[PDB]
């Protein structure tokens, strides 16, 4: 039941309930992705309707994001409404009423739709890949929901037992008076909730490394490389990324995408290659594995880092990586390897 | 066409009064038993008519294993009326199993409505 | 298709009169209407035959 | 919570926010894509990739700093980010692109490999965009042969023609002292920007005065691009609206927020407050639509954009929507202008007061440019709580009431009737 | 061009023009599947509507199958019509008439029905990623047409051109008189088709061990196993199939399908444990290779194996024949392994 | 859907003389049977009341 | 009504032969100059009435780019109808343009129907 909050003298503020409940923690598969479907349906006491229409009239919007690690409850509003906003995320955890319509009629409908998006973009087929490869059951357990391991209204219930307690959440505020925070937090349903455990891992996960899987996929086709790495490690990971992506790097216009995605018990480096053109990926990939191998002085990307890492103002429970003023080379070692689309035409890992 | 929340406030506030209670469920009893809709096997949620979106939203949601019953007793009382005859009267429906299983899916979808319109038509008071 | 189906001015008959849909257990009370029918077209029939001799 | 601005030639915008870890710096001009011609379309979207071209943004890295460039229809932008105490070194490599040098970005090399590369942006823009590709459609047949009409990216046929020197010959026309203001945006001091800046001595370069034009002028027309082949229709349709500065400025944006926008696969979409959504949802008449109302120099356009696979009911869709538009000239409630009034104020608060000092650079520039300051957002509030039942239609009632329309489209548009039957909704029968 | 028959007294034959085409030699994925589907479409002198008619007045039918190694065109007829069906294949391979609305109309819809039909049976899933892992671009291409990669007319025409040579066909005939055969098929236009060259590999193929791939699946859970065998150990995993299917094992009940696929180059051996439960999957394959690592006794299962591999022998081009009596023992060592289905509780190969 | 088309009876007036898709090119010769339709409300008419005063 | 096989049959054997091919061409190209139908963009080909199942698999065979372009023809053509116009002469379509594009398409559907009906209506002489 931590509670953080900067103040500023603006007209709007944000309130956010961070969860460790992502689909790292999901006990079957694409649970957490339905559970953030649910959150601001009925509630036991006010209806999903009248929740937007009163935040509508008091100038309100509420989303429920999920990631890896998290499931966010986010309230943006106008200042001085702060009291309603805590009290209706707090009775979100509390209190969601979970009818059965509400799942056929809503949630599965609109967890369909998140799918069906993700579905056709490979880039994020082959992040889910990279991820289920390198760590397995946890931290590779799959995003979104895509029904090969039935989901009930039960398993749903169970997982917000699980994942909804005192011990495994975090409320944050931006603009917000911290003191006045404090005190709506105490006095709303959120102190009520059980005080269960924090399912944050302090020990590194179990990683594994010369991992390969191919996924046939109709469009473009791409080619990723994913990379564990360790708490200490990141920071030399970041620069790389920010790197690779960067005028700096004469690949950078042969990759579609690079970046490490951090936890606080370690992380993962994925970098992607992206084309219509089979051959363009096989060449673009086999091009960067071969330099990243032969490697190179990251020195030169250190200060541009520290601006990137640094744009990420709205995040208050931000990773801190003094680690920056240490790193200078990389050399690629052992990875793990994806390619999905044109497979047959793919690079293969023994390739590499 | 009048609510079954209209309904359901005046039945439940004779059932709550001892005096109004043991005046009008006798009488009551025998309205159902001379209604004769039990002798055809049916439940008095089958007489609900269906056509309008309350009703609609209340069988959509009604659970599949009693759709499938609901939808056997609708079949089956349509052959023994066009054959004019009863059911036997072992399949009549007992007292006890003439159960409202639609009516709190109708209440619910009632509510759901009624703060709809109320929402649809807010005055604000600055 | 069947023609019936098929052309436009049978598809109507066929519509109405043939494959329309019945509740199972109407009644002979339903029959009525069948007869409301007969009743206009012995009116009209009747009527024209009889104008013909009429002032 | 203030905004500064000082001048001495150059004149200076800064706009401090403690609460930010970055720093913003950077030039807005007083033109864009409206200052362009039919043969020259693109010459700013050039611009913008050769600052952002490799060689420049390597130099930037280097020293810690991130570009970033926005052209937009009446300005354009070229800002440099960084960490609160390197601001100087943001300056520097302004002088570097825009005064100390001027035509080592423009090199053979340089130029062929930036024109190749906006030239495949605008062809994939073309042929995959559709929401926004329509709505730069809207704006070529609403303001057809006048210079709001002109798309930002440039076209395929003017781009492909361009040389160095067509470049050289806008920057020399529009990248004026006069046509300028310096922004500066997150962790800044105003008075440590104002006298880096008076550092340097440049003060010969200026007097010059940009090129005038035609005036925009709002024309009922209509572009439509069918094609068969995509899977949905996409058409954006609107009347003439607010240019920037307009006394209904403010009517005309809560105008829009009383219909809004929509998503018919988000839960809370469909919930919200907006009388259309009974009409629209019954047989699914669309997957989402978004009102608006754009406002420039000249003019403005204020309309809907919107997407749908229901292609045999298109009719219906128009046919509702604007039924509902025709309410805000004679049945708009007072419920529907409150909502619109909290609503207003959050998507403005959402645009003003972001986390990210680009943004505010942007906004900062550009409004400095048109009426020398920015206006404050409780000023802003203030207006908007002020606005009443009778403004919104007396603005409707001179707006949208039997007025002309501009219409585009793209998909599988044969459902979508002719103009007439269009223009006709525009209005009621009456007695 | 081989050309043999064996005769009988009887009043139906069957003719086969035995085609080394099959998706083994397909130059891209899905080309041997849509020649298969365009065999029996309109000649330049007779439409694939007067064919059937025609034949029908005969009594006889017309057949195209595909499989990893053949496209094989078979007719079955009335005896004394031989020589209607000798030149009706035969015009087939020299003349079809490849035209592009045949292939919009008839050949791609076929096509898509064959993958929509195999695509819902996770085993013939598994079994070409067991293909695909362990040989890769030679015999591991996918075996139908899925259009991950484009294949038009002109590449169905140049495979056409690269498969249908004298050298790389052979002719069969059951039922039917020799003699008679050879001058029909000298006579034929099957003596004027280029004279090119055969595909068969007479090498052993390339192979890899210790491989897999898991695919996301919604449906029956499978797991599966495949070993590239030598020209030499065929006949003792020919046994050992048959063993593991047989009564004479205790853990054929365990398991949904084992076979041995011959080539003239090798084989590949498959092993597949099928369920809706993946639980029983899991438990099940474990234990399959736990007690195939602890070796068996594959002796009895003999004079079983010389039954069935007789009773599975028709065509006139069956593998080694004479080799079951030196079998004994066998021991699981490396092997390929794929998981199908719910992929996320199901066996890696870590643990196996 | 707008009334003109959910409703029994406007619907057949809509899908007739309001929504029906017409080739952009027809001309004038195209508007015989509208005149023809007129034709047959005016004779009917007239004829109307001039029964009423025929023997 | 007559079959474009049938057409083809006499065409062919007109223009085949030197006599009539010098007799009839000239005139023929007077009657197609006096048609008028590339005064408003138009070919030969697209004037078919496509009504029938004959000329429906035709077009639908019809190549893609081909398809647009017809389609292109016939809406311009009846723009410039309903305007009560013809097309500017270098718009008009040129005698060297005026191709019989959709004709082979065309006589191969026909000759596969004609083989159809000669199958289904085939006597046995035994
Ligand atoms: C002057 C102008 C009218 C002249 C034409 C009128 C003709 C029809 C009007 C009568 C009517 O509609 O009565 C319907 C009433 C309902 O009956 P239900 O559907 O429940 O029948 C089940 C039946 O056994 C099925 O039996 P089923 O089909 O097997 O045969 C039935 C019966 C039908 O007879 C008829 O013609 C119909 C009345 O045929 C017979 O076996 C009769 C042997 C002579 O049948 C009755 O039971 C009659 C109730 C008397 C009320 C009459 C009031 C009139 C003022
Ligand atoms: C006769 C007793 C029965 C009474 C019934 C009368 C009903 C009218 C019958 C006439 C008819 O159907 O003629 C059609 C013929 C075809 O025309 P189009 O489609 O090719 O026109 C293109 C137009 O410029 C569009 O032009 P627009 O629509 O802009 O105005 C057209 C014109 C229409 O006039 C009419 O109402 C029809 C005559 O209005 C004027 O400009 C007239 C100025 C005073 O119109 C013509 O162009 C005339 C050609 C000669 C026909 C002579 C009739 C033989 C008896
Ligand atoms: C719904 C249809 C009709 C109804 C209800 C109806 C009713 C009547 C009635 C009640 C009478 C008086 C009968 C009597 O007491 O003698 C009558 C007379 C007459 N009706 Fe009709 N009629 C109908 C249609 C027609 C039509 C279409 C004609 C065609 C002209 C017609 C022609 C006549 C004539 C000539 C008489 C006078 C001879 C007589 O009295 O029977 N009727 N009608
Ligand atoms: C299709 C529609 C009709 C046509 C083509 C038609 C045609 C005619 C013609 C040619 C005449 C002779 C007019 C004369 O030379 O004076 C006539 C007379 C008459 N018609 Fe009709 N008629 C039609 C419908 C009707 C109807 C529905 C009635 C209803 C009773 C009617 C009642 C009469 C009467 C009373 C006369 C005698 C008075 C007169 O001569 O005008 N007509 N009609
Ligand atoms: C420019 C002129 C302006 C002046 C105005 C005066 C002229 C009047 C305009 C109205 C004209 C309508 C005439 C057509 C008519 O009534 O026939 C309708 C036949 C229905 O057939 P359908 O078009 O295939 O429609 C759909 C129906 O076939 C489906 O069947 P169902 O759902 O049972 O509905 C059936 C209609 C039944 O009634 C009849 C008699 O057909
Ligand atoms: C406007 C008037 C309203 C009246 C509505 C009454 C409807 C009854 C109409 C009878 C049509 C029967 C057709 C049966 C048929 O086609 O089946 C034919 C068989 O028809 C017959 O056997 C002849 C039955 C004789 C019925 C006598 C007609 C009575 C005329 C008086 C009615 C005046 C209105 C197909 O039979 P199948 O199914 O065994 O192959
Ligand atoms: C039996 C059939 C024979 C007649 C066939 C010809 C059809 C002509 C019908 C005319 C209906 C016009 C309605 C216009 C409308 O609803 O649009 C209304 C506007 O109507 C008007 O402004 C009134 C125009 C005056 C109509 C003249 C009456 C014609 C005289 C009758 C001739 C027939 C006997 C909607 O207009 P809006 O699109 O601008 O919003
Ligand atoms: C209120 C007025 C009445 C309402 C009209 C609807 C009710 C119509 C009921 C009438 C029953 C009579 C139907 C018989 C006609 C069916 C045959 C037919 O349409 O064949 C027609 C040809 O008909 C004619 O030439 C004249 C028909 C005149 C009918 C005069 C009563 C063939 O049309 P077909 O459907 O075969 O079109 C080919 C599609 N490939
Ligand atoms: C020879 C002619 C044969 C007739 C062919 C039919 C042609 C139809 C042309 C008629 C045009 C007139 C239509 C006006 C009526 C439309 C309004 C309506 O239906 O409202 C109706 C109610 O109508 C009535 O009560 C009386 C209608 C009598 C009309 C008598 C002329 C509302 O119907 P609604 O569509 O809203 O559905 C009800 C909810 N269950
Ligand atoms: C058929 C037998 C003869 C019947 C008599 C003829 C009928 C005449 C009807 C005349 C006018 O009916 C009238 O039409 C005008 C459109 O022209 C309507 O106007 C409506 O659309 C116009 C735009 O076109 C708008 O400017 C106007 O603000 C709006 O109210 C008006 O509200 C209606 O009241």
């Amino acid at each position: 039941l931590t509670v953080s909050a900067r103040d500023a003298p603006t007209k709007i503020s944000t309130l956010a309930v961070k969860v460790h409940g992502g689909s790292r923690y999901a006990t079957k598969d694409g649970v957490a992705h339905l559970l953030n479907r649910f959150n601001f349906q009925n509630t036991n006491t006010r209806s999903a309707l009248k929740l937007v229409r009163e935040s509508e009239l008091l100038g309100g919007t509420f989303k429920s994001t999920l990631d890896r690690e998290y499931i966010t409850l986010k309230a943006t509003f106008l200042k001085d409404d702060l009291p309603y906003y805590v009290n209706a995320l707090a009775d979100v955890l509390y209190k969601t009423a979970f009818k059965p319509h509400e799942l056929t009629e809503s949630v599965l409908p609109a967890a369909r739709y998140d799918y069906a998006v993700a579905e056709q973009c490979p880039v994020k087929s082959a992040e889910d890949q990279l991820y289920a490869i390198t760590f397995r059951k946890g931290l590779g357990n799959p995003l979104l929901y895509d029904g090969v391991e039935r989901v009930s209204l039960q398993d749903i219930k169970d997982f917000a037992d699980k994942v909804y307690t005192k011990e495994n959440l975090e409320v944050s505020g931006e603009n917000v008076v911290e003191a006045d925070l404090k005190r709506f937090v105490d006095e709303s349903l959120l102190s009520t909730l059980p005080a269960g455990k924090s399912l944050v891992s302090k020990s590194e996960p179990k990683f594994f490394l010369g991992e390969e899987n191919r996924v046939r996929f109709i469009g473009d086709s791409v080619a990723a490389i994913g990379i564990p790495v360790n708490k200490a490690s990141l920071a030399q990971y970041e620069v790389l990324a920010n790197y690779l992506t960067s005028a700096l790097s004469e690949l950078s216009g042969l990759i579609s995408s690079a970046k490490l995605d951090k936890f606080t018990d370690g992380g993962l480096f994925t970098l992607f290659v992206r084309d219509q053109d089979s051959a363009v990926v096989s060449s673009n990939i086999k091009k960067i594995v071969a330099d990243l191998k032969k490697g190179k002085d990251l020195s030169p990307a250190i200060n541009y880092t520290k601006l990137k890492n640094a744009v990420q103002n709205e995040s208050v429970s931000s990773p801190i990586e003094l680690n920056f003023d240490a790193v200078k080379d990389f050399k690629l070692g052992k990875f793990n390897y994806v390619a999905v689309g044109d497979v047959s035409n793919l690079p293969y890992l023994d390739e590499l | 066409p009048q609510s079954f929340t209209s309904i359901a406030r005046i039945g439940d506030y004779i059932l709550k009064s001892p005096v109004l209670s043991k005046l009008c469920v006798p009488v009551a009893n025998q309205f159902i038993n001379l209604a004769g809709y039990k002798k055809l096997g049916l439940k008095f949620d089958d007489l609900i008519a269906e056509e309008n979106p309350i009703m609609q939203t209340a069988l959509r949601r009604l659970p599949e294993d009693e759709s499938y019953a609901r939808a056997y007793r609708i079949i089956r009382a349509h052959q023994t009326e066009l054959t004019h005859h009863l059911l036997p009267r072992n399949e009549w429906i007992k007292a006890q199993e003439d159960v409202p299983y639609l009516l709190p899916y109708i209440l619910e979808a009632e509510a759901a409505a009624k703060e709809k319109d109320e929402l649809d038509n807010i005055e604000v008071s600055k | 298709m069947a023609f019936r189906k098929s052309n436009v001015y049978l598809s109507l008959v066929n519509s109405y009169i043939i494959d329309s849909p019945q509740p199972s257990s109407i009644n002979y009370w339903w029959n009525m209407g069948s007869l409301l029918g007969l009743c206009l077209v012995i009116q009209i029939v009747t009527g024209i035959f009889m104008a013909m001799h009429y002032s | 919570a203030e905004v500064t601005q000082l001048s001495n030639g150059i004149v200076v915008a800064t706009e401090h926010n403690p609460s930010a870890h970055t720093a913003s710096v950077g030039v807005v001009f007083g033109s864009g894509a409206a200052n362009e011609n039919p043969y020259n379309n693109g010459v700013s979207n050039l611009w913008k990739n050769i600052f952002l071209s490799k060689e420049n943004s390597a130099v930037a890295a280097k020293e810690g700093l991130a570009l970033s460039s926005n052209i937009s229809r009446d300005f354009q932008s070229y800002i440099v980010s960084s960490l609160p105490g390197s601001t100087d070194k943001s300056l520097d490599f302004l002088n570097q692109s825009f005064i100390q040098q001027k035509a080592n970005l423009l090199s053979s090399s340089n130029f062929e490999a930036t024109k190749k590369s906006v030239l495949k942006q605008v062809q994939d823009f073309e042929d995959n965009d559709h929401p926004n590709r329509v709505l730069e459609h809207l704006h070529s047949t609403a303001f057809q042969n006048t210079p709001l009409s002109l798309p930002t990216r440039g076209t395929l046929e003017s781009l492909e023609n361009l040389v160095v020197a067509d470049l050289e010959s806008f920057a020399n026309n529009h990248f004026l002292n006069s046509n300028a203001v310096v922004v500066g945006t997150g962790n800044i001091k105003h008075e440590d920007l104002v006298n880096s800046i008076e550092s340097k001595n440049l003060s010969l370069q200026t007097g010059t005065k940009p090129v005038l034009k035609k005036k925009a002028a709002f024309l009922g027309s209509e572009v439509r691009l069918r094609d068969d082949t995509l899977p949905k229709a996409w058409i954006s349709l609107a009347v003439e609206g607010e240019p920037v500065n307009s006394p209904n400025y403010f009517v005309a944006k809560l105008a829009a927020q009383i219909f809004g926008s929509y998503n018919a696969f988000e839960p809370a979409s469909r919930l919200q407050g907006i009388k259309l959504l009974d009409n629209i949802q019954e047989y699914q008449l669309c997957d989402n639509f978004n009102h608006f109302s754009l406002s420039y120099k000249d003019s403005g356009l204020w309309g809907f954009s919107t997407a749908t696979r229901n292609v045999t009911m298109i009719d219906d869709l128009i046919h509702f929507t604007l039924k509902q538009w025709n309410r805000l000239t004679i049945s708009v409630t007072d419920t529907e202008v409150e909502r619109a009034k909290s609503l207003l104020k959050l998507q403005l608060g959402q645009l003003y007061e972001s986390g990210n000092p680009v943004n505010d650079a942007n906004l900062l520039g550009a409004e400095v440019l048109i009426k020398g300051s920015k206006l404050s957002l409780g000023e802003a509030f203030k207006k908007i709580d002020a606005i009443t039942v009778k403004d919104v239609k007396a603005w409707a009632g001179k707006r949208l009431w039997d007025q002309d329309i501009a219409i585009a489209g793209t998909g599988q548009i044969e459902g979508l009737l002719d103009y007439m039957r269009i223009r006709s909704d525009m209005s009621m029968m009456r007695w």
